[PDB]
């Protein structure tokens, strides 16, 4: 019954699959760096394809690279798991059942690697230990000496994309279950976000991090003891996510706020509003405590993977530590102990509120220290230079100097407050507390609604969905994922997944991408959340839920071919990718990707025959996935009803690719939705979007390969069918019948209900 | 202008980096070349250097890659401009036998221009380290990993290198 | 009655331990690149102790690359360990005992971890889900925007060491039960070693790699088919080392050979002497497929973690891919079935002789070749800027080209085969071939005995020098261990181990350092191993066994405590690490330490209280941990009996640091050997060692502090104790009693038969 | 002697590198000042190079630091020589509490000649990030990391490099 990869090694998928992925979209290597410096022999300079001291060349390093963040992304996912469902068994027992809304194939990513289908937290520990016993062989592939051919170091990337679908996918539905998330719920109630929202008179508890597991016993201390209407709770990253989506399986309204993504970390520092800081792991800055430090806030370490160098007080009284940080004799401590944290946090931020107030602490510059520091500007271009998203700010400093405060007030939202330029600032003017105190009318405005995290996509919805996905009728899913180190705003997702939502894709978000699409708000005041249904429908937008809730998104994809196709999950992950890669159109946008994390989710939807545009940025990743179009044995594939090479489409063109700008994004990703089974209808539909797109933000001419997609006259966007048969005739030569208005001759690919393609020669009947 | 006294970086990809030209040093190594293409970004691409493509690729007759989403802008300018994803033709451009975008092969010259520094470093780094192919980048920055780039510049300093370069064409 | 930690997490023994022993050892930090190129945000230019975009600052940053380093040594070795645990357990049943000699004490480091005494195959698994599990944690923390204070990741790298050698046990107490290897064999046998002990006429089946598993299939293989005594089977790296060791513990003739370290990869392909190569996993040459190819010799990978892009042919049949093979059709292939791997290397390997030699190979230059090549040197300076060691290439070839190759000669030894010179040379000139054509002479005399790995120290062994390492009287423990990349040849650890067995400390070898030390003979043609005895005892030499029995050198230590010192080990790592840093005299040697798994290793040794002397290429891991022997307060531990504060002599005055020349590690190690607790015989017997070692290899002269570690006379030098309390009169003006010859006054730090030093207040009496 | 026209690296630690000095500069850098100290190694240091460490120290009045097994035959010299780890050295100079080698204070200037590059880089990195300490190299390679160096040289222009310089002290 089983596909044959259960429980599969590093080799597993590598020559029936990955080397097939690999031949059609080829790795594309841009050094970040000309040089190796793992170990003793080295640093070694690679510059020209050179090898190093151990023989490695630089295309197989920068494999090696890529592979070691994707395998970090792969651990972070899973050690937050693990985490979770350890105390999760502990405290509900290991009989809990995952309850996760109507629906039978509860596990994709698991059952497909392991055979498993886990009904209770207890049975979830086997795949759990398998990912972290294939960790292990991964993380010792990284040594000098190990693989090194560059495409062996791809395969071995793809297989643990697959894992990290499946240690998030363990995450997520562990604590869907034990903390009353969402139940795949369409109707999953709509969260306030936005350093705007907070009200500044009540005390703020904010929470920085992944792990929702402490944030659980804060909140428990709030409703006990009548605060929840009294203190603002908001998190910053995931746990903003998963906090807002802790006992809403019932939609009750939301009582705690978002604040925002990992750029909104520093500026919500520098604002001031927190009284109390609270970290756990994953995309926390790295000078929280001395920042918070300069404002009195009081940060608490609650996960070990996070200490700072702080003195820890896990076993001390809460009491007196508490004594200890109001004091501000130390500006922090580590509490790792769950049941004093939730106490220890709350009352230290209630107390905390009047204290901070009583300093008279003033975040940021005045009006007139604002005028000074920009007067004291030397229009050196230090900070140009050190700014990640090389922002003019000597050109905005010039502007303010004489009152034209634009430049600065547009800046506010593109930079990424790290604050890089404030160390390279020769006059020590604190650049960002400058665009912040410029911003203060922004941020007041930054007030948007979020729909919580929902969960998985139902069998229902699967079934409803799953045919006009495959034919192509409903033009593919749109997922848009990831960080926010965007290279040109925060607004750009909010404009793509309008766009997308308007020509009826079904769009799915998660994680950082989640919060800034529900960030703007339109003519009406309606955010994009209001406009649009949250089911798995056309025109639908759900919010999945944190980073770890995208293993529902490949999850989705893997119950189409599950439930729509009744294909076979269990060990069986190259015929299910073969599948989505063949017939079901998708595309995944992570427009702002930054973290190993995001590499190793990337690399995981790219397993699964799912391609990916990434932002600009991401092209530090160092291995992009594309296919060359102008080479035709690169687009051909087998029939499995005879097991005679058929020719294919080029579509998708990439698995893994970044893009530069928003609007060139939009047109890609719809063509990449583009499958050689789309049915006619389809076809003509996603051909529809696509032109149109490509023109309303290309120059206003069509794609000029969009007849390569043609194979007979019913492929024809409807609206201009007429006009686009003289093109074929016109500027390709096509034989047209004028008549019933059909192809005569033209198309290379022919038109085939019947016809079965795939790469997998095994699965043809010979 | 001066556009080689500046050539400091934030970062370093390693010891290899461009060495920097001045505007008339680029004019004469553009017009030597057999088959070049002009590389547009859009990112840091802004009117006034849109004007300069243009004069540039009219001056030299040089076809354009418009990347990103300059054609938007290039459309309605008259050249000679096709839209192509930056990140696939810098893949394209290390292939010997690709045809290009008019079919008729590769090319002997790039010429970069409207890109962050960032994302052309690293669309660059592959045909830096795998290709013989000779590029110059003829931003208002410094770029590393250009055969050849103008060294950092303000941006008048930038409008003004580029119409010397364009007068020397 | 166990310790406080069992199964720890990352936090476990910070707050206790690890910031104890990182207050007096300092992290030194030299950064290896001032940059940092994590994610998209960066790269970040962290020059002058600068914040990256995400806020850790350059000294976190370092501390973070170092822990990298060290989990992904920790991985290797527990990846190698779970392969052989799944297999042998596959094969000979989870029942199987754990036979390693006669030893109660069977695991050491698993057991103070886990608190677990496992006796057979199967209880081994608990411990290695452990280190799975906390491996995946580990990774995950080295994720952006995770840890960032430097102190932390050490502690978390000090942590990940100890797990390293819960790894490394596991996987030789398993290979040493499963393949009968020698059992705490004082006796092991003499196998052969050097490139020079080859029979040339023979057909030469070469292993590089790691694990062993595969290799005794190979061996299998040849005894059933008698080809023992008609093929030449020999490996580079630890393989080389297990291999030699597989069936040995009756102690039978070895029939096998050992070529070298993986400085001799290179080397021995390029003679041309391999028929055949099988590579498993670790320390393998990236380039060894087109290498060999060049010289026809085909190359078989048989681990999933190198495969170099090469056909796998694990389901074909042995006999046509062996025509492939031979026929020279594909230059190698993938074998990951062990059935199929013994008969296929074994065979194509007497097949394959003939057909080499009938191909009329010459794998060197000829004479007029070389005479040639050197002649076309332009001096040109390349290939010195790009040698790992700076070796003056031009200056050889310059002598060369008028006949005095004793340049060459001398460089041989030296170069370490990684042939970055080659790819440098405008003229082409192969110069690793123009250095091993010039050393033919010394080559065909590189012949050396090892003695085999011997395996763990036996309880009898710990009992009869537990009291004498205690009191001083036996000067301490020397380990010779780890890599090949040594800057100035490979005769150092020979000289080394030399001074060490002849003032009778306990050395004791593992790894490439265990080989090198063979490969010299004295003026009687004797190797070390022959003129000292193998036993665990004072000026005795025992080859511990591959790389992963380090493990049985903290598991010895840690066997003084448990045996001689009768503490618990139980969860109990602290105390045992305390005890060792406060009683017990060692000191660890990885002179050309290269690899991420010497880091973890030496982070292993460090975390139990066990200094290390590394080479200077050691210095480029980032991170040194030295003592500021200026700094009175640095120099303060309890005294257990009464809680009260005492002073400690500055000894040892690091954990991990490097030497720059062998003749300076030589005094350092004797000094590191120096503990508080020496009794007055064992303290004046470790300043008569260190005090001469210091003026034979440091000028003639003592010593400037050699009166910091003199309590009374009785400390005193026996020989000289006449002249020093002189000196001590004189230079330092302390009160001397010339009557009976004893101290007055003077010492700063008295002597005290009773005293109980513990840097740990929790085990003082209050 | 020409000793600052080859600055070539195999591999970069990044966009900071050393000044690269004339004998004549070094020496007058030496020269000024206060308390200077002679930082020597083992590896690349040869009986030439060896006596002219003893002509710098004498001639500048200069304490030695000697590193490695470089005491092995300086303790045979008429100099001030006194055994210290390099990496302890490198470690000990970026505090500064440090009482010295003669308990009388840190130094202001730092003098380095016969190592390995990869080895005195690497200790060097500690002083160049973490510390204003003030070094000089004068090897016969160009040292990345330290505040200025020679370039690299031949063994003969090294020689007759240092012995410009010692005839400027
Ligand atoms: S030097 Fe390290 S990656 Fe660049
Ligand atoms: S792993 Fe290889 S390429 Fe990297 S530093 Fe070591 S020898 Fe050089
Ligand atoms: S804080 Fe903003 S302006 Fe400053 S370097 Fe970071 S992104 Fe650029
Ligand atoms: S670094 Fe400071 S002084 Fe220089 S241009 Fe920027 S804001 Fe002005
Ligand atoms: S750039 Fe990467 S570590 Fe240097
Ligand atoms: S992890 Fe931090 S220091 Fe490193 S590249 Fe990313 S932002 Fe920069
Ligand atoms: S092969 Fe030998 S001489 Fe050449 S770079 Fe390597 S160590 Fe230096
Ligand atoms: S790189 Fe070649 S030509 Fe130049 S000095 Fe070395 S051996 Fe001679
Ligand atoms: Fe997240
Ligand atoms: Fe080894």
């Amino acid at each position: 019954n089983a596909g044959p990869t259960l429980f599969p090694g590093l080799e597993g998928y590598r020559d029936d699959w990955n080397f097939k992925l690999l031949d059609r979209y080829e790795p594309v290597i841009t050094p970040m760096c000309d040089q190796c410096c793992y170990c003793t022999y080295g640093p070694c300079d690679l510059s020209g394809n050179k090898r190093g001291a151990c023989g490695i060349d630089m295309k197989g390093h920068n494999g090696r690279e890529f592979f070691l963040r994707v395998i970090t992304g792969t651990a972070c996912h899973a050690a937050h798991g693990r985490h979770l469902l350890d105390h999760l068994i502990e405290k509900y027992g290991e009989d809990l059942p995952l309850t996760l809304g109507q629906s039978n194939v509860l596990t994709p990513n698991i059952t497909i690697s392991t055979g498993l289908s886990p009904k209770t937290l207890g049975e979830v520990k086997p795949a759990m230990e398998y990912v972290e016993e294939q960790l292990t062989q991964l993380l010792a592939t990284v040594h000098a000496g190990q693989e090194s051919a560059e495409i062996d170091y791809d395969s071995k990337a793809l297989f643990s994309g697959s894992l990290d679908h499946v240690g998030m996918e363990i995450s997520d539905i562990v604590q869907v279950a034990a903390y009353d998330f969402p139940k795949a719920d369409p109707e999953a109630p709509l969260v306030e976000i936005g350093m705007g929202t907070i009200d500044k008179s009540k005390p703020f508890l904010c929470v920085i991090g992944h792990n929702v597991a402490g944030v659980t016993y804060m909140m428990d201390y709030m409703e006990d003891n009548n605060l929840t209407d009294k203190m603002e709770i908001a998190g910053l990253c995931c746990t903003a996510i998963d906090l807002t989506r802790y006992k809403e399986a019932d939609r009750r309204p939301p009582y705690a706020k978002v604040i925002g993504s990992m750029s909104k970390e520093l500026k919500v520092i520098r604002s001031g509003m927190p009284d109390v800081i609270v970290v756990d792991e994953q995309c926390v800055r790295g000078d929280i405590v001395p920042e918070a430090q300069k404002l009195k806030i009081p940060v608490i370490a609650s996960n070990p993977k996070i200490m700072y160098g702080l003195p820890n007080r896990t076993d001390a009284d809460v009491d007196e530590t508490m004594e200890e940080l109001k004091s501000g004799k130390i500006p922090g401590c580590v509490m790792l102990d769950y049941d004093k944290l939730g106490e220890l946090c709350v009352r230290l931020t209630m107390e905390m509120a009047p204290i901070r107030d009583a300093a008279g602490i003033t975040a940021l510059p005045t009006d007139e220290e604002l005028v000074n520091m920009v007067a004291k500007c030397a229009d050196c271009g230090a900070c140009l230079l050190a700014c990640p998203e090389e922002i003019d700010i000597p050109e905005a400093m010039g502007f303010a100097k004489k009152g034209d405060f634009s430049y600065f007030e547009e800046i506010h939202d593109t930079c990424i407050g790290c604050r890089r330029c404030e160390q390279v600032c020769k006059k020590e003017i604190p650049i960002l507390n400058v665009i912040e105190k410029i911003a203060q009318k922004q941020i007041a405005e930054e007030k948007g609604l979020m729909r919580a995290g929902r969960g998985q996509v139902s069998d229902a919805e699967i079934r409803a969905e799953g045919l006009n996905l495959v034919m192509g009728t409903t033009p593919g899913i749109i997922a848009i994922i990831g960080c926010p180190n965007y290279a040109g705003g925060t607004k750009d997702v909010y404009y793509i997944a309008e766009e997308f939502l308007k020509r009826n894709f079904i769009v799915v978000t998660t994680g950082c991408g989640a919060m800034d699409i529900g960030m703007f708000k339109d003519a009406d005041g309606k955010t994009l959340y209001e406009r649009f249904p949250g089911g798995f429908q056309c025109g639908g937008l759900a919010n999945i839920g944190s980073c770890v809730s995208n293993a529902h998104i490949t999850g989705a994809a893997e119950k189409v071919a599950a439930i729509f196709a009744q294909r076979t999950l269990e060990g069986n992950l190259a015929e299910i990718g073969d599948y989505i890669l063949n017939r079901v159109g998708a595309c995944g946008l992570a427009w702002g990707a930054f973290s190993q994390k995001a590499s190793s989710i990337g690399t995981g939807c790219n397993i699964f025959g799912i391609p990916a545009v990434l932002g600009p940025h991401s092209s530090k990743y160092r291995r992009a996935l594309i296919a060359k179009t102008y080479e035709e044995d690169k687009w051909k594939v087998y029939d499995a009803r005879n097991g005679q090479e058929m020719p294919i489409p080029p579509a998708p063109e990439f698995l893994l690719t970044t893009a530069e700008t928003w609007q060139e994004a939009i047109p890609m990703m719809a063509k990449a939705c583009i499958r050689p089974s789309d049915n006619s209808m389809g076809r003509a539909i996603k051909l529809t979007h696509w032109m149109e797109l490509h023109k309303k933000y290309l120059g206003g001419k069509e794609p000029e390969d969009w007849w390569k997609f043609v194979r007979t006259e019913a492929d024809l966007p409807l609206a201009t069918r007429e006009a686009l048969l003289k093109e074929l005739e016109k500027e390709h030569g096509w034989e047209i019948d004028w008549k019933r208005k059909k192809i005569i001759s033209g198309p290379k690919i022919k038109f085939d209900v019947s016809a079965q393609p795939t790469n997998l020669k095994r699965l043809c009947k010979e | 202008v001066d556009t080689t006294k500046n050539t400091k970086l934030f970062t370093s990809y390693g010891v290899n980096t461009s060495k920097a030209v001045s505007p008339e040093m680029a004019a004469k190594i553009i017009s030597k070349a057999k088959r070049p293409l002009l590389m547009v970004g859009t990112l840091a691409l802004d009117p006034e250097l849109l004007d300069r493509v243009v004069k540039i690729s009219k001056a030299a007759n040089i076809p354009i890659a418009a990347t990103g989403s300059s054609l938007a802008v290039l459309a309605d300018k008259d050249v000679d401009a096709k839209y192509i994803n930056a990140h696939m033709l810098g893949f394209y451009l290390t292939d010997p036998k690709w045809p290009g975008l008019d079919g008729n092969g590769n090319y002997d010259m790039i010429i970069t221009i409207g890109f962050k520094k960032f994302y052309i470093n690293q669309v660059l780094s592959a045909a830096k380290n795998f290709s013989n192919l000779k590029t110059i980048a003829i931003e208002r920055g410094y770029i590393q990993n250009a055969t050849m780039s103008f060294g950092n510049l303000s941006k008048a300093d930038h409008y003004a290198a580029l119409d010397e370069l364009i007068n020397a064409l």
